[PDB]
């Protein structure tokens, strides 16, 4: 295996904990990249500080991960994202775009996320659902703009499995096109691979019964984005 | 000219205000700005400059 991918559940079990340690020796040894997907469990969202000791060790040892937007302002600090996207201009706006009262994007910089930074970390992935895809590698960092429609579909639409599509999506294009670490312009083309199929998923019940294909997920890929972005 | 400085005219009574009013300001300036910040939340010309 090339990577080797757990989550976080695996830390609420203690005969489970030593095994992925076990597991991450040796698939290092071999020269397997390790993905943490983190999907925070029930018990891990009660502190900030019991979670994030519970959680270094495997960080420490991931190359790739992938949080949620929800995951990494907890990690960091709740409170201080939740005010900097409750703040109004008492007067007027900094800029036109501030005007429109436009869904808030915000792009967390390499100097908000440092604490969670490490020496062998090759690509930190943070996930707004399939609306946007924060990507940080220690050369570069950005986002890829996503979108979401189960409005199209409001009787089937179910988004339970859409995040194991995204990241699955990510494994796909990693294994084959290795120049996603090293490459911007390459890496943003190849995640709106993950984008497509995040949204194929939710348009069926049930994660396993709507996970798309892969010519689907091509499909909707060169639909949904103008060609120069393919 | 020189019969115009200002050790020749008579401002004792400006010069004890003055008195006060550094005293005054030694001893509320740092309230005064805590205050601004939490009344006013961005400033505007006319509010207290605050700050940098």
């Amino acid at each position: 295996a090339r990577i080797f991918h757990f989550n976080s559940e695996v830390l609420t079990s203690p005969t489970m904990e030593s095994t992925l340690f076990k597991a991450i020796q040796w698939s290092k040894k071999f020269g397997g990249l390790i993905f943490f997907d983190l999907n925070l469990p029930l018990p891990l969202w009660r502190s900030r500080n019991e979670t994030r000791k519970l959680i270094k060790k495997s960080w420490d040892e991931a190359n790739i991960i992938e949080v949620s937007q929800q995951e990494l302002e907890f990690l960091l600090d709740e409170e201080y994202y939740e005010r900097r996207r409750n703040y109004t201009p008492q007067y007027f706006a900094e800029d036109f775009e501030q005007t429109k009262n436009r869904r808030d994007y915000y792009h967390y910089t390499p100097e908000e996320i440092k604490p969670l930074w490490h020496d062998d970390l090759k690509l930190l992935v943070v996930t707004d659902g399939t609306l946007r895809l924060h990507y940080y590698t220690p050369k570069f960092d950005g986002v890829v703009v996503g979108t979401e429609d189960v409005l199209i579909t409001p009787f089937t639409c179910d988004r339970t499995g859409s995040g194991d599509a995204v990241v699955a999506g990510i494994m796909r294009k990693l294994t084959t096109c290795p120049e996603m670490f090293e490459d911007q312009d390459v890496l943003e083309r190849q995640l709106r691979f993950a984008v497509a199929a995040g949204i194929i998923s939710q348009w069926t019940i049930g994660a396993v019964r709507g996970f798309p294909t892969e010519s689907a997920t091509q499909n909707l890929k060169e639909q949904v984005y103008v060609p120069s972005m393919w | 000219g020189e019969d115009a400085t200002v050790d020749k005219m008579c401002l004792e009574r400006f010069k004890v205000f003055l008195k006060q009013y550094n005293e005054w300001v030694e001893a509320n300036k740092d309230r005064l700005e805590e205050d601004s910040y939490k009344y006013d939340q961005d400033f505007y010309p006319g509010r207290r400059i605050r700050g940098k």
